[PDB]
């Protein structure tokens, strides 16, 4: 039995970047079922999902192993399109960085299809299984809404100075600190929401900093942990050999 | 070093702390984390506002919808800052936009003038002529055939009667010069057709070049920009040929037309040829000299930069420079794409310095650990290894990355991770092929860089960014048919390399880095050295990044122009 | 001496104690089979013809020609077409020809004598062989005026030789034409994700077995697997292809149930150490342990399965085709990053899918996962690593694609599904 | 259904009787071997590698990567190279892999086992494997450093994969790569005249023959020999590839002395009357006689014969390979002027050689008659009717090509021109080898 050891790493970033892989997550915040679907927007709030093919059980499936000794999602049995929730985070110690999110997603998640880019981060999935993705995303330790944001179009901003509040900047001001608290009024493409959406007192400087995935020279700098550093050369090494000859 | 260090800072303060056109950034320190982004939309850029002006009124005139920026999705451009560029080494500031291909005579130009050149021996056809029909070949006739030729190449007829011809007006930037590793001939050529190689290199990059020519002459052809534009790059080596052919056929009275001519044809066609690049696969279908043909090594020996300095990092950079425009900006951000297209992905790599400044760095470094391996030479150069690329990589990516942190107008600067992946490898494997003069090693650090990079920030760059940099580390080495190469002979069509922005200019400046610091006159191909290394081609190869700014600003005068038959 | 036991695709054991080298392209009697048939074989759209010649409508999309319309019941007299087209196509009396009529007489199955292929030094033969025969057997049939005869045959083979393919024509194999590829050996290699899931079926196992089979016969061709990459390239094909030891389909039900992408590595990693493949090198402060591969090629093939594997789970939990392309390249960035060992191919699967996962959710290019081959400038890279994973999501999707099995692969296979060592290649290969 | 007598290049019977379905590429088995045998072998230019090693000048022309010498003795060891190569290239050990060594150690013979062209799409694995088999064979014999492996890959690569060929590489064999094929089926037709009369030791007929081989397995290829046109191809294989019952060496011989390409065409319609071929359809009021072909086909045969008889009378002549261009053009055009009836291939012939003279005389394209091959834009046109003579025309020439046989096929010719069914077609297809 081979218990996971996920990454290398010594320091509150490795450890941190563990706790994302393995989804050992703290809950620090609530949004309700239609507070969620409401901020996705790929459809109102409390009806039912649409469909881009009939549930599998109405049409039947071809009789292979596979898909007789892999379960379906619930998405997938019901025949769900498939959608998705996108983070910026910003690279002033935002608790998440994009690889750790796919990497969170694709770990602790079934029939999932991350992306990562520099200033934007994806799950696709079968829009009852990306929900509940998404709300481990919105409520747990992964995401500070004042350093991140939910963006499906027009992500700008993971690499751009902070506003002075703390908060990273929007070109569509879908979010932002009001009283103290992050209040999020449009869905994730911009468009302006019924009812706005509490997403919870941001994390102090301090305790993004504690919590971040990414190092930085100016709070855990990557040149210092050595474990890390030591992988890179490692895979590198072993790749540039391998691919002379693998032996 | 520290000249380029303060360069970068100015650069930041320019760009960030004082006002451009009324973005009313009017201070600020470049180190803070922090900014108040003012949502001024794009009339905040004199050059926005002027393209929002011609936009409307085109709309207007012609009765269907055209440029509106409030079309964008949300909210117009510009709600946060719109800032300038600065090239790399130079003042020039820019309006961003007057840095897209498109908007740039100079970039066009450059591209244009690749475009429009081959290469093609004299030997073989001096051959056919003493072979076949018995004539001596003199410097005399030579030159008499020169200047016949450069009547009929711009498309000007020299045998029959009742010829039209191309108007010397419209095709005046086409002509041909000769070059020839014979000292004795080259004495003997009329000076107005002669690319004197003893006269344009120094000693030494002089003695290379010939050395490896050997005793050989061949002709720099460069047909109009206008028939360039109006055809393809498969189109020059044809148009060289078939004016070359009569230019023999008059020079020499031959037979307007007999089997010896034939031989002149394959000689000038296919057997004494050299194109700047290959035809390219069914996908991505091209003939010769488009830029998916255009090795990295080629572009090294087009830039003319190794030539007239003696900086090996200088002359590197210039490489990068005009490869990043070139591969990304017209090549990828057009052929193989086009739209808004790729600008920014490139002028990260040849503006704000920033990339002058992790490479310069790099320089200090090696040359401090190294014995002066950075210095130029062929015998103080470490040998290529695993050890010597993990230190001088790790050392040059953990340099640049601390830089954009502890400079977060740099980091707002290459916003996108594509950018900042360009820059750091770019360093990063310029520094390995430096003190190695191995251009693979510099290939190993490229990769290095990205590896090192993607565990720093828990990201990387674009979607499909790094295909070739997870293939890269295992395919620099490797003997495998499509997977093998040295760096100089790769290129755009390099299998892995075919697709993505942010690499292929950086290649060709590992390329050349492995060359300038051994002080090598070319880094793959003497005879295109040799070929750019002409002051009357109206782009300046030996400053590309220079040129650039020169288009931005509206000073450059390019060629193949038609407001001589244009209307008033 | 590696020898494997072979497993079919419902984890049945079907050969003992085979030696892998006896699975190669350049030994394998029935590889071999598949490759001739592959090469020799043929599609013709009868319906096609019929319509085209009737309307003008040939040659490429919008084509029309007016005012030349031929009424000829091709479909009514398939069997007549079908006997005069093997009377065309035969070299010998009695010979390996064989011409099948297809769904009611709407397509013909035509294979060439393997005698065209012997004597050819490709594989267009059969297309042109294919098309000349029917054409001329049209022209029979039907009494075509000499002055009509350009009509007839362009309803068979479109553009043609205008264009370099048979544009708008009514021919179609599982291959491409030679001037559409890459490389030099990449032949086999242009073959759409989508026809291997069609043939195969939609059965997942056996799409990626098919692929497999296709993939490493072109990294033969390609010279990809001389000396010691025969052992590294085998390894790969007997493992990841054709389920050797029943390790996919052990370490895919294993993680049927609940599993992820995740789950599969500790699947991987686990069975690695168990069969000593692999061991700790080094153990860091943190407790972190280094891994060595202590059998390189072995190590690779362990990775290989567990793309697969990890695709069949991820892929069939969604029973969407888009997640291959990110799980190829999460399988085997987590798996180094939780032991320090490279992934499959050294990088390449990675990569491979780090282009792939770009090209079919963006703007510039590629599409859906079954538009995807070997000779795809996006997915070319990996050494056949990674378009059996591909061939396997597209024959699990339920139905999410614009661009299905049906709409680009209907034709291939109606036509070739039912060819018993293309729908059922590991059996082949076992020689059952 | 046809039968011939086969008789060799020098007019003498080899077989009786023959089919002529027997001699379809699709059919016969000595066809079928110089196919396989084409497809499976590429040479390999040890002294070129070692040169290219040593100065850095690989990748294409003009191409030299400075300070990354290696010197390796390559021609020194060549045994040893071939003997590693023939273990990376074989697949069974005993099977009929061959490595031969020639030209004192200067180059290879690197024929791959018959199983690599059975297991693959075309015939590149002669190329891949035997560059691979190669590179290995030196990265270990010399103990290659890996950061040096690069320098020694393209020393045998070239430029591939930048290019899609292995450009300014060490390896060639006498095809192309497929993708430079015009159309579908013309692999077997990308084969340059000087090759050919390369590998026939310059032996006019040989070359011809060798040639229709080539330019009718891919007519064959092509699906143009389906159905009736089988016979039509195969009468022209017969008769202008392979002499049959004489009748192209008895033309040539009594033209040889004194005669040109009009007498030639008196030999033809004489022999085609005598024989029933044609007969006289119509006379005009001047008394010109408008002839018919009683077997079309057949007619055509005659044609063919013709236009090479008169190829080996007018090139041979001259001792001059640019004779052949107009030769077939004007034995073509004089024959139906004197006739009333079609030219070889109906036209075709006549028409390749038009635009054939066209490219060998002009600025545009093109060259001597060496360069050009069954897939050139040029000589594509005829069915396999022109590059038979163009092989012989090159194979005659006493030297006043400047893109000689030499200059373009040296390595070919030394290396393939050994192989005895390659070099004796006929004797080969007759079964007398
Ligand atoms: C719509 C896509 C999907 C796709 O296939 N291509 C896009 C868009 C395309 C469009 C954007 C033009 C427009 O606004 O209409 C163009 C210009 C290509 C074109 N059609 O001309 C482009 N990308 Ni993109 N794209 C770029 C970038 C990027 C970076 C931007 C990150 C950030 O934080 O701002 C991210 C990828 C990443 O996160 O790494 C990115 C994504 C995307 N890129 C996401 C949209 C993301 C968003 O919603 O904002 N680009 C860059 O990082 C720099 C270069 C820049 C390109 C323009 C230029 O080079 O000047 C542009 C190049
Ligand atoms: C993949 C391929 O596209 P297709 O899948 O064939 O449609 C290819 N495009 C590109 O590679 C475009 C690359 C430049 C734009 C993206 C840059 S990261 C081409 O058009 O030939
Ligand atoms: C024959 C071929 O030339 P090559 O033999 O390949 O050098 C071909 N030229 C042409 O067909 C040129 C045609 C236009 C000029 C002559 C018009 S009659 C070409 O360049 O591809
Ligand atoms: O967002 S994507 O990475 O697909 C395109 C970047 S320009």
């Amino acid at each position: 039995a081979y218990e996971r050891q996920y990454y290398p790493g010594a320091t509150s970033v490795a450890a941190n970047r563990r706790k994302h892989m393995s989804g050992k997550l703290e809950k620090l915040r609530e949004i309700s079922d239609e507070d969620l679907t409401a901020v996705l927007g790929h459809r109102a709030p409390g009806s039912d999902y649409p469909s881009t093919h009939p549930p599998l059980a109405e049409m039947g499936e071809p009789a292979c192993s596979t898909r007789e000794n892999v379960a379906a999602t619930p998405g997938a049995a019901a025949g769900d399109r498939v959608r998705y929730i996108q983070f910026a985070d910003s690279m002033y110690n935002a608790p998440a960085t994009p690889y750790f999110r796919s990497y969170f997603a694709a770990i602790n998640f079934r029939g999932v299809d991350p992306g990562t880019l520099s200033g934007r981060q994806i799950v696709e999935a079968r829009e009852r299984d990306m929900e509940q993705c998404a709300k481990v995303q919105m409520e747990t330790e992964i995401t500070d809404h004042a350093l991140a944001g939910v963006r499906g179009a027009t992500v700008h901003g993971h690499s751009v100075r902070l506003q002075e509040d703390g908060v990273m900047f929007d070109m569509l001001d879908r979010r932002r600190l009001e009283n103290g608290t992050i209040i999020m009024d449009k869905d994730q493409v911009a468009i302006p929401l019924d009812r706005k959406v509490d997403l919870g007192k941001p994390m102090s400087s301090e305790e993004a900093a504690k919590r971040t995935t990414i190092y930085r020279v100016d709070n855990v700098a990557f040149r210092d942990d050595a474990e890390v550093v030591e992988w890179v050369h490692r895979i590198f090494d072993q790749r540039t050999k391998f691919g002379f000859q693998p032996k | 070093a520290a000249d380029i260090f303060s360069k970068f800072k100015k650069d930041m303060e320019v760009k960030f702390a004082q006002e451009f056109g009324s973005n009313k950034q009017t201070g600020g320190d470049i180190t803070d984390k922090t900014a108040k982004f003012l949502r001024l939309g794009p009339e905040q850029d004199p050059r926005k506002v002027e393209m929002i002006k011609a936009g409307k009124e085109i709309a207007e005139k012609r009765g269907i919808a055209f440029y509106n920026p409030m079309m964008h999705s949300g909210a117009p451009l510009g709600q946060r800052a719109i800032t300038p560029y600065t090239i790399s080494g130079t003042d020039i500031v820019c309006e961003p936009d007057d840095l897209h291909y498109v908007n740039n005579a100079a970039m066009q130009q450059m591209w244009d003038d690749i475009r429009r050149t081959c290469i093609v021996g004299l030997d073989m056809a001096h051959e056919t002529l003493e072979k076949r029909l018995g004539k001596e070949v003199t410097p005399e006739t030579i030159n008499h055939y020169l200047e016949v030729l450069n009547h009929a190449m711009p498309g000007a007829a020299v045998v029959q009667e009742m010829m039209v011809e191309t108007h010397p007006a419209l095709v005046d930037d086409c002509y041909v010069k000769v070059f020839t590793g014979d000292d004795a001939l080259a004495d003997e050529i009329d000076k107005q057709f002669l690319i004197d190689i003893n006269k344009e290199f120094s000693e030494e990059q002089a003695a290379q070049i010939k050395a490896s020519i050997g005793k050989t002459s061949w002709q720099a052809i460069h047909i109009p920009t206008i028939v360039s534009r109006t055809t393809d790059g498969a189109q020059t080596s044809r148009w060289a040929a078939m004016q070359i052919g009569m230019s023999f056929i008059s020079a020499y009275a031959m037979c307007a037309g007999e089997a010896a001519v034939a031989d002149l044809s394959f000689a000038a066609k296919h057997a004494a040829l050299v194109s700047m690049g290959e035809m390219l696969p069914a996908r991505r279908a091209r003939g010769p000299n488009e830029p998916g043909g255009l090795s990295f090594g080629h572009l090294s020996d087009i830039v003319q930069t190794s030539r007239v300095s003696e900086d090996p990092a200088k002359i590197a950079l210039e490489v990068v420079g005009a490869g990043c425009m070139l591969y990304d900006q017209i090549w990828l951000g057009s052929y193989m794409s086009g739209g808004v297209g790729f600008t920014q992905y490139a002028t990260a790599a040849y503006t704000d310095d920033i990339l002058d400044n992790n490479t310069y760095y790099d320089v200090d470094y090696i040359n401090d650990k190294y014995n002066g391996a950075a210095t130029v030479g062929k015998d103080n150069k470490v040998k290529a290894s695993l050890e010597v690329v993990k230190d001088i990589a790790t050392e040059s990516t953990l340099y640049g990355i601390e830089t954009y942190e502890k400079f977060p107008t740099a980091l707002e600067d290459h916003f996108g991770g594509s950018q900042r992946a360009t820059v750091l490898a770019a360093a990063a494997g310029v520094a390995c092929s430096l003190a190695t003069g191995n251009a693979n090693a510099g290939l190993s650090g490229w990769y290095l860089s990205m590896y090192l990079h993607k565990e720093a920030w828990g990201r990387l760059g674009f979607f499909g960014f790094d295909l070739q940099d997870q293939c890269g580390a295992t395919n620099v080495l490797s003997y495998q048919g499509d997977e093998g190469l040295p760096d100089e002979l790769r290129g755009p069509n390099y299998p892995n390399y075919a697709m993505n922005v942010g690499h292929q200019g950086g290649y060709a400046g590992i390329a050349q880095a492995a060359h300038s610091g051994r002080g090598d006159a070319f880094t793959v191909n003497p005879l295109l050295k040799v070929c750019f290394a002409d002051d009357l081609l109206p782009f300046n190869f030996a400053e590309p990044r220079r040129e650039f700014g020169r288009g931005a600003i509206r000073e450059f005068v390019p060629a193949g122009e038609r407001s001589l038959v244009i209307p008033a | 001496s590696d020898t494997v036991d072979i497993y079919d695709d419902r984890g049945k054991l079907l050969e003992s104690n085979v030696d892998i080298m006896s699975l190669a392209p350049t030994r394998n009697a029935a590889i071999q089979s598949i490759i001739m048939d592959t090469k020799r074989s043929v599609a013709v759209n009868l319906a096609g013809i019929q319509g085209a010649l009737a309307s003008g409508k040939m040659g490429g999309k919008g084509r029309q020609i007016l005012g030349r319309g031929l009424n000829y019941d091709i479909v009514g007299n398939a069997d007549a077409i079908a006997e005069n087209v093997k009377k065309l196509v035969q070299v010998d009396e009695g010979d390996d020809t064989n011409v099948i009529k297809v769904k009611g007489g709407k397509s013909l199955l035509i294979q060439s004598p393997k005698s065209r292929i012997i004597a050819g030094a490709d594989f267009m033969s059969a297309t042109t062989v294919g098309a000349a025969a029917v054409t001329q057997t049209i022209m029979d049939m039907f009494g075509t005026d000499p002055y009509d005869a350009p009509i007839v045959k362009s309803a068979v083979w479109g553009s043609y030789p205008q264009t370099m393919d048979l544009m708008g024509g009514q021919v179609q194999g599982i291959l491409s034409i030679p001037q559409n590829n890459e490389g030099l050996g990449f032949s086999l290699r242009n073959i759409m994700a989508n026809h291997v899931a069609a043939i195969s079926n939609r059965n997942a196992m056996n799409a990626s077995a098919l692929s497999s089979i296709y993939e490493q016969s072109g990294i033969f061709e390609m010279g990809g697997a001389v000396g010691m990459f025969e052992r590294h390239q085998l390894l790969g094909l007997a493992y990841q292809g054709l389920n050797a030891n029943n390790l996919l389909y052990d370490i895919v039900k294993e993680n049927g149930k609940d599993g992820t992408i995740g789950t599969v590595i500790e699947s991987v990693v686990r069975r690695a150490i168990e069969a000593g493949i692999i061991s700790v090198d080094k153990t860091a402060p943190s407790g972190y342990n280094f891994y060595k591969a202590n059998d390189v090629p072995k190590w690779n093939a362990c990775a290989a399965v567990g793309t697969l594997a990890a695709t069949l789970v991820n892929c069939g939990a969604g029973r969407a085709a888009q997640n291959v392309s990110s799980t190829l390249l999460y399988f085997n960035d987590i798996l180094e990053k939780e032991t320090g060992l490279p992934g499959c191919d050294y990088g390449k699967v990675e990569g491979t899918a780090v282009g792939f996962s770009f090209f079919s959710h963006s703007i510039y290019g590629g599409g859906g996962p079954g538009v995807f081959n070997g000779n795809h400038v996006v997915t070319r890279h990996s050494r056949g690593f990674a378009i059996p994973c591909v061939c396997a999501a597209v024959a699990l999707d339920a139905g999410t694609q614009m661009f299905s099995i049906e709409s680009t692969s209907g034709l291939i296979g109606d036509v070739f599904g039912a060819i018993p060592e293309f729908r059922e290649p590991i059996k082949a290969v076992a020689g059952v």
